[PDB]
């Protein structure tokens, strides 16, 4: 879906965010703001165990455990689609680069073997009727 | 061109002719991993 | 991480089909070849008997 | 002699059906493409031998002994 995915967002990306408040007051403590503090820490309660409830039917996706480490080596996804795009060129110039091979190989082919006898004469009939 | 019959030519557009960085250990785990009265 | 998982985990069902259409294609290739070394297979096993 | 050529023509023509492969399966591009030229070109030549190679047996060679066998005598 995307509203559960967008909810893990906004949600549990706010509670990305959250964390960002809850460093950039921690750095600096006031002997009590721990209260604000730890009603953040709070918030993480009442985020992880709701988070979870998030989580478990959040489907632990299958793992596309090497784009995964392709994202986790934070290389983003659509490089992938471009890499196996990459080949795919490849793959396109080999199929059709041999389909080529084909149609001269035929076709220069067929040309020595007008050039040669082209006599598979009544056999011809599939041969040419073939071409 | 098979994409023709496999439909991706949207995303050959936008993925035909940073990552990371760009949007904007830890693995190991992921290979082998009142409470206010407390603290 | 998480929720670059969350930003860019939108690309599933492509994602995959694209490494299937990889893997069909390659596949096509192998049968060439593989055709081919067949052929040598015959190449000197026939021949030399 | 004459055999083992039809022999060796055999030969050829499998040798021919590979390696006239062998390097478009493992692959100057469209001179590629008369390396392929030339492969059949090659592969030609070949026919071409079989062709002649051919005009070769002669067709009632059984009772080639009872000839012999006047012969023998001579």
């Amino acid at each position: 879906m995307a509203e559960k995915f967008d909810h893990l967002e906004e949600h549990l990306e706010k509670f990305v965010e959250n964390i960002r408040q809850l460093g950039i007051i921690v750095s600096d403590f006031q002997p009590s703001s721990q209260a604000g503090l730890n009603q953040k820490l709070n918030f993480i309660v009442t985020g992880l165990q709701d988070i979870d409830k998030c989580r478990q039917q959040l489907h632990d996706i299958t793992v596309p455990l090497e784009v995964f480490e392709y994202i986790d080596q934070g290389r983003n996804p659509q490089l992938y689609t471009k890499e196996c795009l990459e080949r795919a060129l490849a793959k396109n110039e080999q199929v059709k680069g041999k389909i080529d091979t084909m149609k001269k190989f035929k076709s220069l082919l067929i040309q020595e073997l007008s050039k040669v006898f082209p006599e598979d004469m009544a056999k011809y009939r599939s041969i040419r009727g073939e071409d | 061109n098979l994409i023709t019959h496999y439909n991706l030519e949207q995303a050959y557009n936008k993925f035909c002719g940073e990552k990371l960085s760009n949007f904007l250990s830890l693995r190991s785990l992921i290979e082998k991993p009142g409470t206010m009265l407390a603290g | 991480r998480l929720l670059a998982l969350v930003k860019w985990a939108n690309n599933a069902g492509k994602v995959e089909k694209c490494a299937m259409i990889s893997s069909f294609l390659d596949q096509q290739a192998i049968l060439f070849v593989d055709t081919a070394d067949r052929l040598a297979s015959l190449a000197r096993d026939a021949l030399v008997h | 002699d004459r055999l083992t050529q039809l022999q060796d023509a055999v030969n050829s023509l499998a040798d021919q059906f590979c390696n006239a492969i062998g390097v478009l399966q493992q692959c100057p591009t469209e001179e590629y493409a008369q390396l392929f030229a030339a492969l059949i070109a090659r592969t030609a030549k070949d026919i071409d031998v079989l062709i002649d190679s051919l005009p070769s047996e002669e067709s009632t060679a059984a009772l080639q002994a009872a000839s012999l066998y006047k012969l023998e005598e001579e």
